[PDB]
C-alpha cells in the first residue's frame, strides 16, 4: 500500500487489433462428398479407393450434423473446426470391414485389420466416418474380402466375408477415412468461409487460408517466387504473405507492444506518477519523447541535475517545483578546467581529517530446506 | 561412364521465402562431387532403378529426350506414370500402358492431364504416394561434362499418383547425353541472398570442412 | 615451447644494472557492462492467447521471478558502468595550451570536430566492436557521450593535477614535475627525468602511435568485448530459436494448434508447449545471472585499475602492464574500457662487480641507496635501476659496526 | 538509508523465501495444489497422476530457488572476501592503494560489526587549501643543477624556499635539502637562485 | 590434511560425475529406466511415452550437472584469478599489501 520512489516495470502495452480480415480463395466449386458417402458401391479392404478432393469448398458441417453416421470420430483435428481452417487437398478412403473392426481403425493400432490391409499412421490428422449398411450390404453377400500406412495389398491369406441381414457385431458397416495434410503450401480445399476485403497499416487479425494472426499489414518489396506462398522469419513465425485472391505479398509487422514503466516518488511525498512507455514512438499511446521510450506526466526541463530517477539514454526524472516530475538530460559534474600551466604548482597550506564509512554484507542467513517435507510433506 | 557432379542438384526444399539467412535442410540432395552415371545417345535407355529418389540432368541441343517413364514392370500388368512432353504440350498419364521391349520415340486410367547449350536439370521422388518434380532451365557453353558452378532449382507439379516405382525409364526421339544422379537424405546449409535466391551451399556430410561449416552455420 | 631458454649468469659478486631505459605504453581491455535485455512473460510463451495465458497461471510465480532476476541484471548493467567511469566529481578540461613538456596526448584527448567528444584511439575502437517475441533491449543510463565525457574528465584531471585530483581538490603541477614524481615513485631519481625529458616524450609519443597502428590494423585486440557481445547475441538466438520446437506437441505456432482443435485436447497441446518455452525461459535466465556475475566481477576489476592506475601510481607489480607503473590512462569502449599503461622498461644492461659493503678505517660502510659497483678499477655507488655512478663519499653512505662480520665486504676509500 | 546494502541481502533473501513458500499453492495442472485432498479423493491410479504434477511442479520450484540462492552466495561470498581484504590491509596496516579505503590519503580504518555484514570508519588526509606558486625542476647555483631531495621548489613572487609535496612549509634551499647533478645546460625550465 | 582445498575440488568433480552416472538408474515415473528394456517391450505408440519421460528426468539431470558446473567452474576462476594476482604481486615482487 505504500511505494518507494522510484521506477517500477508494472503492465506491457499492446496495441489491440481493430477487425478482423478473412482472405480465402474465392472458388465456388463444392466439394463431391456425395459421390463418396452416397455411392452405390463402396471397394473391399484390400484395393479401398482412394478418392482425390481438390479445389473445391468443403462444408463438414452437413456431415458432422447428419445423424446417419454410426461414429465420427476425428484425431488431428477438431470436428467443428474443419469450416474454418483448409487443407491443400482432401483424401477419403472408402471401403466396409467387419463391425467389431471399426475400433482397429485408430492411430496406433492393431490387429488383423490395422496390420495387413489397412493401417493408419500414428501422426494420422483426418476424421473417419462409419455406419452400418445392413439395409444396403447385407444378403448373403460375398463380395467383400480381405487378405506401412496407407497400403494396398491387391493356403491363402485371402477369407471373403459373408454378409446376412439377421447377423449386430458381425454386421457390415460402411467407412469413409478423410485424410488431411497441414504442409504449409497453396490450399485448394477450403471450408465454407466468406472472405473479406482487406486493409493494411492497421492492426488487425488477418486469417490467409487457415493461418492465423495478428499484425499490421503493409506493402512489401519482397520478391515471391510464383511457387512461394508464405514468408518466415527465424521464429518460425510468418513474416510475409503471398494474398490468396490477388497475387499480391503483404508484410507481417507485429502490432506494437513494450513495457510500462510508472515514475513515481514516494506515496509519502506526493501521489503524481509519470508513466514511461519502453520503446514505443509517441504516437501509438505533456508528451516527452525520449530514446527510452514515450514519457507522459512528466515536465521537460532544459536545466540538468543530478540524476534522481534513471529512465535511460542519459535522462532522469525527478519530483521538483507547485511541485511536478520534471524530464531532464542528467548533468555528469560541475565543469572546472584547471588552472595548468608549464611554471604554476598548487599546494595545499592546510588540511581536514575525513572519516568515512563503508559497509559491505559479510554473510547471508543460512536457510536449510527440507527437500521431502516441501515436496511431499508428510504423504 | 562415370563423373562428377561438381555443386549441381540443389533445390528448394519447401516453397517457403527465405531472404538473408542460412537454412539447414534435411533434404534428398545429390551429394557435391557425386558419381553420376553418364549416358550416350550417339551412333541407351536401360533399366535404372529409382531407390529412395532420383535426380536428373539433361544437357540438350535438338529436344531428342522428351519424355520419362516410371512403375516397376512397365509391361502393363501394373500402374505406371507416363510424362511425355511433345511440341509445346505436357501429357501426363498413369496407366497400365502395354510399352514395347524397347520403348522409344520416332520423330484402367486414374489420372491424366495435358498442358550442347541447354540444362534441364530435374528432381523425381516419391513421399507417401506424392510424386513431386523439381526443374530448372539454365544455358552453357560445353558439351563434355557438367559445368562448374551453382544454380538453384524450382518446383513445378505435385502428382500423387501413389505408384510403387522401382524402376524408371527415359524417352529418346530417334530420326543427347543425359545424367542420372540419386538422391540422399543429406543436410545442406542452404545461403538465401536478399533476394530469397540460393548463391550457395554446403554439403554438411562431404568433408571436415564442411561439417565445421554447418555446425558454426556460417 | 614455453619460451627462449635463458640462463641468467648469476654470480656471488656480479650485478646486472641497466644503463638506459625505455617507456612503454601497453594496452587492457576490461568489459564493463553487458546488453540490458529484458524479456516478457506471456508474449513469449503464450503470445496473445489467454488460453496459453491462463495456463501459464497454473505455473504461479516463475515468470514474474525470471523478469525479476532480468530487471536486477539490467540495473547491475548500469551500477557497474557507474561505479568503473563515475570515479570523478568534477568534469576537468585540459588548457587550451597543450604545454605538457614535450608529451602530446593529441591521439588521446577529446577531438572537438566530432558530433561526439570522442579521442582518436576512441574512434578506432568504437569503430572495431560490432526481437518481436517479448524481447526488448533497454538503453544503458550513461549515453557513449557522457562515458566519454567521464574518460575525458579523467584524463584531463590526470595530465593537469597528477594524484591530486583523485585524493582530493586537483591541484595543478607541470607535466615534467608530475613525470618527475612518478620516476621518484619507482626508485628512480628525477635528474634522471630532468636530463632526459625528450627522449622520454619521444619515446612516450612513438608508444602511443604504435599504439594507434596496432588499433588500426589488428581486429582481434577487441576480443574480450566481442566475445561477450556474441555470448549475448547467440543466447538471444538460442531462445528465439527454441519457440519454433514442438516439445512433443502437434505443432509448434499456438495458433495453429488453437484453430485446430478443441479446447480439452489444445489444453494438453499448449501444456507440451508451455513446459518446453517455460524450460527454455529459466536456462536463458540461469545463463544470464551466471555472465552477469562474470562481467560484475570484470567491471570491479575494471573500477579498481581505475581507481588504483588512473588516479594514483600503483606499486603492485603488474597490476597496471608489465613493467615499472608510471601513469595510466582510460579510453571508453562499446560495453567496456581501454586502459593505456604507460610503464618503465630498464633497457641496457651492463655487468658490474658489486660488494654489500666496504672497509674504510676498519668501519664497514653500506649505501644510502644505491649499490656499490665497480667497473674493474674503481668503486662507485649507483642507484639501483639505473646505472649513474658517483664517488663514494660519507653522504651517500652510512656506518655500522666494524669489517669483521659483512660476508663479501672490500678495501676502498671512502671521500 | 545508510544500510542499504545489508538491507537488499535481507529483503533478497525473505523475498526468495516468500516465492518458495507461495509455490506450494500453485496446481501445475492437477486437480488441486492441497496433497491431502488429492490423496483423500481419488484412487491410487489418478492420485499418482496428479501427484505427479505437483512434483514435478515443486521440484522445479526447489531447483530454481537454490540456482539463485547459490548465484547470490557466490555474491555474498566475493563481498565477504573483499571485506576481508579491507581488514587485512586497512585496518591491520595502512594502505597506498588509491581509493581502496575511502577517498583521501588514508590514514587508518576502524571496524564496526553489523548484522550480516561490517562497517569500516575510514580515516583518510585530505588537503584543504591550495596557494598557487611558481615552481621551477631545479635551480642554478654555480653552474650546477640543484634537485629536491623531498618536495618541490616554490617562490612566493621573489623568494625561492623548498617545500614538502602535500603540505606547505617553505624552507631555505641549502645543500642539505638539494643534490646535484650534471651543470644548468640540460634541464628545461631551470632558474637562477642561490643554494646557501 | 593440509592440501583440502585441492582435496575438496576434486571430490567435488568426481561427486558431480557420480551423481550425474546415477541419475541414468532413475525411472522418473517410466515403467523402466532401461531404454532398451521398454523398446523390447511396447509398441511405439506406448514405448513413446515411456521414452518422453526418461528423457525429461534425463535432461533435467544434465542441465541441473551443467548448472552445478558454471557455478563451480565461476567459483574456481575467481580463486585462479587470486593465485595470478598473488604470483604476480608476490612472487614477481614484494608486496606492502597486509
Ligand atoms: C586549518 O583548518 C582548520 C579547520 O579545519 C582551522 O581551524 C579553525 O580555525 C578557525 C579560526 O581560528 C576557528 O574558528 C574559531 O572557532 C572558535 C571556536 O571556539 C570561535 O570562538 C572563533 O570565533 C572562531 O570562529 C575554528 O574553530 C578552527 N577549527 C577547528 C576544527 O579547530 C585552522 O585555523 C586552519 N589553519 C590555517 C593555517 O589556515
Ligand atoms: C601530436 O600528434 C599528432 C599526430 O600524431 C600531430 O599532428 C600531425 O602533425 C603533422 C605535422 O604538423 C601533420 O603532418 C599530421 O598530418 C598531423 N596528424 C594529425 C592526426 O593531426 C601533432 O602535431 C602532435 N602534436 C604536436 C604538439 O606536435
Ligand atoms: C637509450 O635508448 C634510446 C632509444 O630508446 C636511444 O635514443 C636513440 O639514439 C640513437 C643513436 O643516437 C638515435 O639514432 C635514435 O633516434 C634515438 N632514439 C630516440 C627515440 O631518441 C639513446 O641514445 C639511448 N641512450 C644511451 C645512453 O645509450
Ligand atoms: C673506471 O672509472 C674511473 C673513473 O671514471 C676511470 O678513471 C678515470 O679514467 C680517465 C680516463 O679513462 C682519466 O682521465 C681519469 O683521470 C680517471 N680518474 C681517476 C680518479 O683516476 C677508470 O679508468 C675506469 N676504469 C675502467 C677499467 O674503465
Ligand atoms: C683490507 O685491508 C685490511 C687492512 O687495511 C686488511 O687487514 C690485514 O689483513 C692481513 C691478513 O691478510 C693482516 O696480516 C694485516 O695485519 C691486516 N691489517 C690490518 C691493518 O688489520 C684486509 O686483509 C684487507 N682485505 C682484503 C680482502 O684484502
Ligand atoms: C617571500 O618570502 C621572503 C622570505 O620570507 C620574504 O622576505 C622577507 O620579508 C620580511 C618582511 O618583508 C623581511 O622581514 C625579511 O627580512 C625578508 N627576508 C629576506 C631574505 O629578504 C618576502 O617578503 C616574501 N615575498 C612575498 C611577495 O611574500
Ligand atoms: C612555459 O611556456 C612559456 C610560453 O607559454 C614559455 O615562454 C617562452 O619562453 C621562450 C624561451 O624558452 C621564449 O623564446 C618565448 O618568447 C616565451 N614565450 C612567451 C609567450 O613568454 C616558457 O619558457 C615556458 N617555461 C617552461 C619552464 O617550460
Ligand atoms: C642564469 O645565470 C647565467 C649566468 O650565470 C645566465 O647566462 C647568461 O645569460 C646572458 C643572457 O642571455 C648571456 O648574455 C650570458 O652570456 C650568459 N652566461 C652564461 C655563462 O651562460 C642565465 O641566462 C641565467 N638564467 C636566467 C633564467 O636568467
Ligand atoms: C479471387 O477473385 C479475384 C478477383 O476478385 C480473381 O482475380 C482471383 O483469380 C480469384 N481467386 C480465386 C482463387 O478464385
Ligand atoms: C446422402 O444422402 C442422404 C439422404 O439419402 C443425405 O441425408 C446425406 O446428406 C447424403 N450425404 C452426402 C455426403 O451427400
Ligand atoms: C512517512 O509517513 C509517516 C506516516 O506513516 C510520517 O510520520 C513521516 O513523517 C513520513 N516521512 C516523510 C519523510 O514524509
Ligand atoms: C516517430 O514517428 C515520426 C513520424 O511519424 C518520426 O519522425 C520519429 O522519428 C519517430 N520517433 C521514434 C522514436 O520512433
Ligand atoms: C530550451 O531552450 C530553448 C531556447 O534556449 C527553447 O527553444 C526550448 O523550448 C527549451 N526547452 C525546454 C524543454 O524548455
Ligand atoms: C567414383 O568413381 C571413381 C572411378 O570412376 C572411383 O575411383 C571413386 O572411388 C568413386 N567414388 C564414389 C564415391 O563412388
Ligand atoms: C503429343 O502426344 C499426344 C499423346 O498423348 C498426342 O495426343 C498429341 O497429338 C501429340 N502432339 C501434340 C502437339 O500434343
Ligand atoms: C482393371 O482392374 C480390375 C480390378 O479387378 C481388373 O479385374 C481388370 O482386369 C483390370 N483391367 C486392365 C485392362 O488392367
Ligand atoms: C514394389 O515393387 C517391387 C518390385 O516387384 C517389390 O519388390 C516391392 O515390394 C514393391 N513395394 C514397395 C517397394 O513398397
Ligand atoms: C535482387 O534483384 C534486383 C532487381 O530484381 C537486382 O538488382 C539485385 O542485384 C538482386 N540481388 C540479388 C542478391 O540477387
Ligand atoms: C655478463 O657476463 C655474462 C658471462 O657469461 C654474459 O653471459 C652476459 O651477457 C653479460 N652481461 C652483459 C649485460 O653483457
Ligand atoms: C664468491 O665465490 C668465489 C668462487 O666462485 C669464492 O672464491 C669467493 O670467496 C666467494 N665470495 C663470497 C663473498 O661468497
Ligand atoms: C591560481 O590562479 C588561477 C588563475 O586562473 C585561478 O583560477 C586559481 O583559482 C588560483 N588558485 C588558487 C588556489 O588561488
Amino acid at each position: 500500500f505504500t511505494v518507494e520512489k522510484g521506477i517500477y516495470q508494472t503492465s506491457n502495452f499492446r496495441v489491440q487489433p481493430t477487425e478482423s480480415i478473412v482472405r480465402f480463395p474465392n472458388i465456388t466449386n463444392l466439394c463431391p462428398f456425395g459421390e463418396v458417402f452416397n455411392a452405390t458401391r463402396f471397394a473391399s479392404v484390400y484395393a479401398w479407393n482412394r478418392k482425390r478432393i481438390s479445389n473445391c469448398v468443403a462444408d463438414y458441417s452437413v456431415l458432422y450434423n447428419s445423424a446417419s453416421f454410426s461414429t465420427f470420430k476425428c484425431y488431428g483435428v477438431s470436428p467443428t473446426k474443419l469450416n474454418d481452417l483448409c487443407f491443400t487437398n482432401v483424401y477419403a478412403d472408402s471401403f466396409v470391414i467387419r463391425g467389431d473392426e471399426v475400433r482397429q481403425i485408430a492411430p496406433g493400432q492393431t490387429g488383423k485389420i490395422a496390420d495387413y490391409n489397412y493401417k493408419l499412421p500414428d501422426d494420422f490428422t483426418g476424421c473417419v466416418i462409419a455406419w452400418n449398411s445392413n439395409n444396403l450390404d447385407s444378403k448373403g453377400n460375398y463380395n467383400y474380402l480381405y487378405r506401412k500406412p496407407f497400403e494396398r495389398d491387391i493356403y491363402f491369406p485371402l477369407q471373403s466375408y459373408g454378409f446376412q441381414p439377421t447377423n449386430v457385431g458381425y454386421q457390415p458397416y460402411r467407412v469413409v477415412v478423410l485424410s488431411f495434410e497441414l504442409l504449409h503450401a497453396p490450399a485448394t480445399v477450403c471450408g465454407p468461409k466468406k472472405s473479406t476485403n482487406l486493409v493494411k497499416n492497421k492492426c488487425v487479425n488477418f486469417n490467409f487460408n487457415g493461418l492465423t494472426g495478428t499484425g499490421v499489414l503493409t506493402e512489401s518489396n519482397k520478391k515471391f517466387l510464383p511457387f512461394q506462398q508464405f514468408g518466415r522469419d527465424i521464429a518460425d513465425t510468418t513474416d510475409a504473405v503471398r494474398d490468396p485472391q490477388t497475387l499480391e505479398i503483404l508484410d507481417i509487422t507485429p502490432c506494437s507492444f513494450g513495457g510500462v514503466s510508472v515514475i513515481t516518488p514516494g506515496t509519502n511525498t506526493s501521489n503524481q506518477v509519470a508513466v514511461l512507455y519502453q520503446g514505443v514512438n509517441c504516437t501509438e499511446v505533456n508528451v516527452f519523447q525520449t530514446r527510452a521510450g514515450c514519457l507522459i506526466g512528466a515536465e521537460h526541463v532544459n536545466n540538468s541535475y543530478e540524476c534522481d530517477i534513471p529512465i535511460g539514454a542519459g535522462i532522469c526524472a525527478s519530483y521538483q517545483t507547485s511541485q511536478s516530475i520534471i524530464a531532464y538530460t542528467m548533468s555528469l559534474g560541475a565543469e572546472n578546467s584547471v588552472a595548468y600551466s608549464n611554471n604554476s604548482i598548487a599546494i595545499p597550506t592546510n588540511f581536514t581529517i575525513s572519516v568515512t564509512t563503508e559497509i559491505l554484507p559479510v554473510s547471508m542467513t543460512k536457510t536449510s530446506v527440507d527437500c521431502t517435507m516441501y515436496i511431499c510433506g508428510d504423504s | 561412364a562415370y563423373t562428377n557432379s561438381f555443386t549441381r542438384g540443389v533445390y528448394y526444399p519447401d516453397k517457403v521465402f527465405r531472404s538473408s539467412v542460412l537454412h539447414s535442410t534435411q533434404d534428398l540432395f545429390l551429394p557435391f562431387f557425386s558419381n553420376v552415371t553418364w549416358f550416350h545417345a550417339i551412333h541407351d535407355n536401360p533399366v535404372l532403378p529409382f531407390n529412395d529418389g532420383v535426380y536428373f540432368a539433361s544437357t540438350e541441343k535438338s529436344n531428342i529426350i522428351r519424355g520419362w517413364i516410371f512403375g516397376t514392370t512397365l509391361d502393363s500388368k501394373t500402374q505406371s506414370l507416363l510424362i511425355v512432353n511433345n511440341a509445346t504440350n505436357v501429357v501426363i498419364k498413369v496407366c497400365e500402358f502395354q510399352f514395347c521391349n524397347d520403348p522409344f520415340l520416332g520423330v484402367n486410367c486414374t489420372f491424366e492431364y495435358v498442358s550442347f547449350k541447354n540444362l534441364r536439370e530435374f528432381v523425381f521422388k516419391n513421399i507417401d504416394g506424392y510424386f513431386k518434380i523439381y526443374s530448372k532451365h539454365t544455358p552453357i557453353n560445353l558439351v563434355r561434362d557438367l559445368p562448374q558452378g551453382f544454380s538453384a532449382l524450382e518446383p513445378l507439379v505435385d502428382l500423387p499418383i501413389g505408384i510403387n516405382i522401382t524402376r524408371f525409364q527415359t524417352l529418346l526421339a530417334l530420326h543427347a547425353a543425359y545424367y542420372v544422379g540419386y538422391l540422399q537424405p543429406r543436410t545442406f546449409l542452404l545461403k538465401y541472398n536478399e533476394n530469397g535466391t540460393i548463391t550457395d551451399a554446403v554439403d554438411c556430410a562431404l568433408d571436415p570442412l564442411s561439417e565445421t561449416k554447418c555446425t558454426l552455420k556460417s | 615451447s614455453l619460451g627462449a631458454e635463458n640462463s641468467v649468469a648469476y654470480s656471488n659478486n656480479s650485478i646486472a644494472i641497466p644503463t638506459n631505459f625505455t617507456i612503454s605504453v601497453t594496452t587492457e581491455i576490461l568489459p564493463v557492462s553487458m546488453t540490458k535485455t529484458s524479456v516478457d512473460c506471456t508474449m513469449y510463451i503464450c503470445g496473445d492467447s489467454t488460453e496459453c495465458s491462463n495456463l501459464l497461471l497454473q505455473y504461479g510465480s516463475f515468470c514474474t521471478q525470471l523478469n525479476r532476476a532480468l530487471t536486477g541484471i539490467a540495473v547491475e548493467q548500469d551500477k557497474n558502468t557507474q561505479e568503473v567511469f563515475a570515479q570523478v566529481k568534477q568534469i576537468y578540461k585540459t588548457p587550451p595550451i597543450k604545454d605538457f613538456g614535450g608529451f602530446n596526448f593529441s591521439q588521446i584527448l577529446p577531438d572537438p570536430s566530432k558530433p561526439s567528444k570522442r579521442s582518436f584511439i576512441e574512434d578506432l575502437l568504437f569503430n572495431k566492436v560490432t526481437k518481436f517475441n517479448g524481447l526488448t533491449v533497454l538503453p544503458p543510463l550513461l549515453t557513449d557521450e557522457m562515458i566519454a565525457q567521464y574518460t575525458s574528465a579523467l584524463l584531463a584531471g590526470t595530465i593537469t593535477s597528477g594524484w591530486t585530483f583523485g585524493a582530493g581538490a586537483a591541484l595543478q603541477i607541470p607535466f615534467a614535475m608530475q613525470m618527475a614524481y612518478r620516476f621518484n615513485g619507482i626508485g628512480v631519481t628525477q635528474n634522471v627525468l630532468y636530463e632526459n625529458q625528450k627522449l622520454i616524450a619521444n619515446q612516450f609519443n612513438s608508444a602511443i602511435g604504435k599504439i594507434q597502428d596496432s588499433l588500426s590494423s589488428t581486429a582481434s585486440a577487441l576480443g574480450k568485448l566481442q566475445d561477450v557481445v556474441n555470448q549475448n547475441a547467440q543466447a538471444l538466438n538460442t531462445l528465439v530459436k527454441q519457440l519454433s520446437s514442438n516439445f512433443g506437441a502437434i505443432s509448434s505456432v499456438l495458433n495453429d494448434i488453437l484453430s485446430r482443435l478443441d479446447p480439452p485436447e489444445a489444453e494438453v497441446q499448449i501444456d507440451r508447449l508451455i513446459t518446453g518455452r517455460l524450460q527454455s525461459l529459466q536456462t536463458y535466465v540461469t545463463q544470464q545471472l551466471i555472465r552477469a556475475a562474470e562481467i560484475r566481477a570484470s567491471a570491479n576489476l575494471a573500477a579498481t585499475k581505475m581507481s588504483e592506475c588512473v588516479l594514483g601510481q600503483s606499486k603492485r607489480v603488474d597490476f597496471c602492464g608489465k613493467g615499472y607503473h608510471l601513469m595510466s590512462f582510460p579510453q571508453s569502449a562499446p560495453h567496456g574500457v581501454v586502459f593505456l599503461h604507460v610503464t618503465y622498461v630498464p633497457a641496457q644492461e651492463k655487468n658490474f662487480t658489486t660488494a654489500p659493503a666496504i672497509c674504510h678505517d676498519g668501519k664497514a660502510h653500506f649505501p644510502r641507496e644505491g649499490v656499490f659497483v665497480s667497473n674493474g678499477t674503481h668503486w662507485f655507488v649507483t642507484q639501483r635501476n639505473f646505472y649513474e655512478p658517483q664517488i663514494i663519499t660519507t653522504d651517500n653512505t652510512f656506518v655500522s659496526g666494524n669489517c669483521d662480520v659483512v660476508i663479501g665486504i672490500v678495501n676502498n676509500t671512502v671521500y
